[PDB]
């Protein structure tokens, strides 16, 4: 679902301009659900905000308060900790580059495994999401940490799951089923290059988000010549 | 494409320099045992995928050979050989009683997984077992390779050969018999060569301004090393930037907020890119980073009296030129990144002695080895009047050379 | 529960009537060799699941063991070391230069899988590696195992000893270096010995009664064999029941309509039992079915000149003396049923020397073998008045407690 | 009858407190090759008797196995997997490359005669041959057997082999290759481990009461070190009683009167019961002598700080209990007694290098391991509310299952 | 340039036919294990020049392997894979144990000397001794090779192993152990192949025209054997020219003054050119002389209704269409030109076996073999619609793919 | 396994992806089995489960590679065994039927032995 207004309009004015981009005249738009246009998933939900009963805190002002650190794995004996707590690892920010995701995936320690679950279906919805779910359930069994849900390798035949669906829906089963600590849910989702969607997969479980996608386009950029920032600077 | 045939004329050029007539040239430019075989493989969707193995024995003149092995998906003969006669002049230079060798499989780490990778090393080994062998080969960690695919190996091995061999193979656990600080190696060796640099130089440690661009485990182990030391760091950077202070940085308060990738830098403050943080003012320089970083246009910028280059190659020809017409020394790669073969080679000691040192004697020795082979080579280069490369390449040459001639293969 | 202390108590009675000391039963009472092993398997689901395996040698004076392999999951170490001294016993009967031997692993081939049966048979081979060779062990096919099993073997045993060894594991398949006539083994074996026994006793074989009950590989071709011979076949049973003509049966009928199981009976038709059938009138009574089937009740009702345990004691001790009592020639399940060790044999040799015979040569070394057996255990069980099963212990247990003898362990 | 429940018990508590799963469980209960021979020998008036063996290797994942031999009339396959484990469970402790192992013979040296001694460990060493060598198994001394047998031992082992193999068994004669301090490696262990509890627990070792009851070489060798040291001695026991003196009893004169067994009581003079001995004031006690002594009734009148159990086993659960509960720091025997299996591992290293260490290199080198085990230990069981006994088993297993878990058998 | 790729494809179609997957065309395509060594050699005036050998084994699965080696100045790697994969291709069709394989040297026996080429060898053997051995390799004469260089080989790796081993190397001289018939097994297998398709195309051999151009060893022994049995030769021809006489031509005169080169047309007389040669009357034609002489323009005038081809690929895809429109029985050059391997094969065993066999014992079971292999080729050519040419290769795939299936390397 | 939890259509889908796996790698004979069956996994009719395998098998054009044998314990009467030949088994073992026959054989009615009934 990406265009020229989003990329030109989105991607590139973050780079020059260090932040998200500004506007004015806002959203007037129909809703998602009422849109005849095809509309991914992440237009049907909102975000929310306080209004009473708390204010809402500040960022760059306040900076000593906040607190990005986010840790893989799973946890230990919360009763009585000692040491397996904190034999995991430990993250600075929510997003990843291609090379720390590689570096995670093929971290081959035995205490911390990966595996790949396929987010892909068919015809049935239901079925795709059982199939994940016995994936997740058997890796569990065998002992993994990490599980990688790749929208990659898709085709004609197979249609990617919406991101935010499938990652609800692990994290749902896995709650329920009393395993979540155990594991660590990772997502590759080529539709993630807003702060929205990324704040609906940080919200609704994902560990951390790979726009590989976003990366591949700003080579393609780079290669034609457009921002001319170096790749690993941008 | 040009590996191998830059790695020919850097030999011939040292042997040129060194005088021997052209039959040691004829021997060392190409490895004396190259092995290509097919390793079958069993996925866990049942179907059978064939993967590409290889193995070269640059040299054994001097005794048993040694080399890692990566699974990287480009690997191929030219590259296998290059590495070969590469880790052949890093043992050379480093006084060690290896040959020289590599290995590595055509594969794909990434969409490769846990059990699959088991059977593929497995598959490894029991084809290449007939010429690998406590007296005949070593293998040892290399890029997408670690300890678990250490452990792997040494118990197929230990299958196969019916007795326990821990000596076989280095890089393994530290339960299974592996040696303390496997990975401060190279972070201690760069340390040791720029504390001799400096003392060759005059330059004071006490108070010396230094720069640490990219803050991986090696650069984050060299800053708490210099911080130990005296030195003070006025520079780090990463891959999200970098920072700037000359009177210090607070390197234990870096070293705690560090997390699992050495990302420091903060969210909401501006950061230093590594081009400008070249320019910045110091007197030791450690790219650790990127290669192909000092070049033309930054030459006439750097400022640094000792740059030490522990990546793999980060200048060019004539940045090495600019340099040295600068009169700024310059550490060569193959000596600032030797800890690790040092270390795996304490290992291998450890293994086949059958008892295991302690941290203290293993820095001892180490530091005693770098700092032996910095002064033989800077004082062959300057007996000589040289390049610190050359004398380096000239170095390790020299044994390989000289024990073939009395072993009479030539 | 009892199969060990009934060999024990044989092998005592073939060594009292022998004359040897009482060295050679303490020393012969137990295999002198017996490891147990675990072996780690992976399965389909992942999951690691530890089977027990077990291997035994009787005995290795004479020179290099052998016995086969049982998948069966009530294996213990009873049954094993009573499989080796039943084994021992074979070779010696056969007079071959085997000691003896027997193995086995606790799993379930029924929910095994095929990926887990080859991972488990690799696994048993790294495990027992040490003590297994060519002058040392060799595996042979036995229940829940066959040619596929024994490739697995021989390749991992290849793999492992970086060199071919053909010879190492027998009953492989054609194309890997087998030996032809592999499934009639057992059949051209009891063929040979009716014929011989239908000689010694006066009965002419030409228009002799025969009854074969029970029609699997070895029943179909002993019938075929006969029929090609001149022998009339009089009856013919099976899963399904039984038939009964005294003027033929068209044996080259029922093997062109044979199926996969051997199944012969007729849809619409009634049929015998096993009961009534050994009843019929018949010279030579062949019973190759399930055991415990001639016993008092029908001992007083069998009327066959021979009977030939093809099968594994289908008779009992007071069937043994009836028949004795009644003048009723008997053969031992020990020399009916060792056309498959000789076969086994004779693959052996083959691969050793490296040039494969045809059916032809392995046709007469086979009748060869087994004539001069028979020979042998008749003439000195009419030596001895004994019955032909301690006869034949007896043989067997001379050639091991003579060579033990001259070997100086005693 | 139960010591192999025993075991297979304490394992399954170490285990299910380390929270691994029971696969290492199913593997580590039972030793992993099982051995069982008969050895023919030649008596002195011509009868040949047949003596049974036996060897258990409990585990090589960590490397070359390792255990003792002991002549002992009542030696079983349940004894020798118990001693197995134990043995392994030892060398976890001290973190040594062994696995463990034990092996034995049934056999009486009472009245067994000199040359029938040679020539039944020179058949046992022929018999076990195949799965014995120096990367493979390791002999040891141990009960109903010494330096002669260790060297007959080596003698043939040469033969067999036809290479010098003075690192095969330890245990040697120092002429053939042994290691000095031989014989006082329990006494310098213990004399470490108490050196080290009471600096622990605040007790000043100079001026500290000491009662070492069993006068044997450890005792002597005990005493002797701690007078060196400075503690002074207030009670020895023998055989034949007691002594009891507040302020000293002359240990240097005792040693020099001591006579061959090591007694010391006077003719004509009263001696105290070892019962009384133990409740007598005192700092240490180091109960060395035989075993079940302290149980619930002298539980309350023991009044040592520090308890040492240099024998095996001394004490019981019931004690073990009441001595945690009235706060009285427990020395497992197993950390208590490591002393002989350190110096034997020290002989095999000094052995392997092929250059002997001296007396002081040996002191200094086995106080190092004692001491850091030790400090580990006592730091792992304050670190977990557990019963020291129940750390050392831990800590034991802990390396076992690491390494069995990274060579990737499970 | 091209013979790699030819036989890659010839390997593709021929598994395409048989139906198997493509794993196994993977596996095939490319030998298993290549190795490139550099030889020290020290020539007469004392100057030393390094010759570039070669060594590859293109399958294992069947056996041990065996190949030839050629002195050729431009011997090169893909020659050597081409021609790995066309002895392993020749063993299958012979259904051989082999599974094939090639070395060679890069020099010029021309300007080398004799105790250079000694030196030459014994540098070559001392370089590949590791991965050479009797149950993974065996040379075998070959281009610019003999039994002298046989003899060295064998007399250096008898030095190398410190043991016997005459089996190690075929082609060895007589005394030291060769097989007799060794000159003239080509011409036997040629002499069986062509009475066999003779007996089958229903051509009496009584009396049957034939035609031998090329008179070496191989044209006179053939020659020799057709008058022998019976078929009037009405042909030969040399490198000087040829006859012609339609009622025979006194083989025996012409043996009788055949010289070293072979040469017999006369002086002052002239002789007719192969070209012409080609279209004299014949029932049979044997072309075993230069290659690439049936062709287009010839293939219209050829007569013979049997052409056999003991020459390596004398006639091009056009003229074996040509001859197949034309119904005209085409023998292969891999199935014609086996009685070298055959004959080796033999003296293998024979040196296996320690006992030489006869010159009438090595006749009947080559005669057996070439007989059996013709006839199965011929019934698989007539069971399915190809030319006997992918019959051969077919043939001789299917028993190299169907045993790696078995041992399982895919 | 020929079982379900909750979702017939998931069961039947499963089946069919376990079946089309394993003619991708180069089986010939599958076994629907009714055994380690528990109170939480129920047995899918084995007519119903027979008759889906065999029309998708036919729909992709994969019947001829395989042979479908059947093994539920649900088959006792000839008009059972006939509905499960005509819809597609290739064999039934009526395990449920032979456990019967021992049972009542070990009890002592049905005095004839166990092979011959």
């Amino acid at each position: 679902g990406y265009t020229y207004e989003d990329i030109q309009k989105y991607l590139i004015p973050v780079i020059k301009e260090g932040k998200d981009p500004l506007g004015s005249m806002g959203n007037d738009a129909p809703l998602a659900v009422l849109s005849d246009r095809a509309q991914s998933l992440f237009n049907y939900f909102k975000q929310l905000f306080a209004q009473v009963t708390n204010p809402p805190i500040d960022a760059i002002r306040e900076q000593l308060v906040t607190s990005t650190m986010t840790w893989l794995g799973a946890e230990g004996d919360l009763l009585h900790p000692s040491e397996r707590n904190v034999r995991r690892i430990k993250l600075y920010t929510p997003v990843l580059s291609n090379e720390q995701f590689y570096a995670l995936k093929t971290i081959v320690h035995p205490d911390l495994k990966s595996q790949k679950i396929d987010v892909l279906f068919s015809e049935d919805l239901e079925r795709g999401l059982k199939d994940m779910f016995t994936q997740a359930e058997k890796a569990i069994s065998q002992g993994v940490s990490l599980l990688i849900l790749s929208d990659k390798k898709m085709n004609e035949r197979l249609t990617p799951i919406p991101p935010l669906l499938a990652v609800s829906a692990l994290h749902q089963h896995l709650i329920r089923k009393g395993l979540r600590t155990k594991v660590s849910i990772i997502v590759e989702s080529g539709e993630a290059r807003e702060v929205h969607h990324f704040a609906a997969l940080i919200g609704y479980g994902a560990d951390a988000i790979n726009p590989y996608l976003a990366y591949a386009t700003y080579k393609q950029e780079i290669d034609e010549g457009r921002l001319d920032i170096s790749y690993e600077e941008a | 494409l040009d590996v191998l045939k830059s790695t020919q004329t850097v030999i011939h050029k040292a042997l040129e320099k060194l005088g021997y007539p052209e039959e040691v040239y004829e021997l060392l430019k190409e490895p004396m045992r190259l092995l290509t075989v097919k390793i079958p493989v069993r996925m866990d969707d049942g179907s059978v995928k064939i993967f590409t193995g290889y193995r070269a024995q640059h040299n054994d003149s001097v005794g048993p050979t040694k080399g890692g092995i990566r699974f990287h998906p480009n690997v191929t003969e030219k590259e296998v050989k290059a590495l070969s006669i590469w880790m052949s002049l890093k043992c050379g230079i480093i006084d060690l009683p290896y040959g020289g060798g590599k290995g590595g499989i055509v594969c794909d780490p990434r969409d490769m997984s846990f059990r699959e990778l088991e059977r593929l090393s497995r598959g490894y080994v029991r084809a290449i077992s007939q010429i690998v062998g406590p007296t005949k080969d070593v293998p040892a960690p290399d890029v997408f390779t670690n300890s678990q695919i250490m452990a792997w190996m040494m118990d197929e091995y230990s299958r196969i050969d019916e007795f326990n061999s821990p000596g076989f193979i280095t890089g393994k656990p530290l339960v299974l018999g592996g040696s303390h600080g496997r990975e401060s190696a190279t972070a201690k060796g760069v340390t040791i060569c720029i504390k001799e640099a400096a003392k060759k130089r005059g330059i004071d440690i006490k108070g010396a301004r230094v720069v640490v661009q990219g803050f991986g485990n090696a650069g984050s182990y060299l800053a708490k090393f210099m911080h130990d030391a005296g030195a003070k760091v006025v520079g780090i950077s990463d891959a999200y930037g970098g920072l700037y202070d000359p009177e210090g940085l607070d390197i234990d308060y870096l070293l705690d907020r560090r997390d699992s990738f050495g990302t420091v830098t903060k969210l909401f403050n501006d950061t230093i890119t590594n081009q400008e943080l070249l320019e910045l003012d110091c007197d030791i320089l450690v790219p650790a980073a990127i290669e192909n970083q000092i070049t033309e246009e930054n030459a006439h910028n750097i400022r640094a009296k000792i740059v030490v280059e522990a990546a793999n190659g980060p200048t060019t020809l004539e940045g090495t030129k600019i340099l040295s017409d600068r009169d700024i020394l310059l550490v060569p790669d193959v000596l600032a990144s030797a800890g690790g073969v040092t270390v795996s080679y304490f290992e291998w000691v450890q293994n086949n002695q059958g008892f295991y040192w302690s941290e203290e004697e293993v820095e001892e020795k180490l530091e005693k080895m770098m700092v032996k082979s910095f002064n033989n080579i800077y004082e062959m280069a300057n007996n000589r009047r040289i390049d610190m490369r050359l004398a380096a390449y000239m170095v390790g040459v020299r044994k390989m050379a000289e024990a073939s001639r009395f072993r009479g293969w030539i």
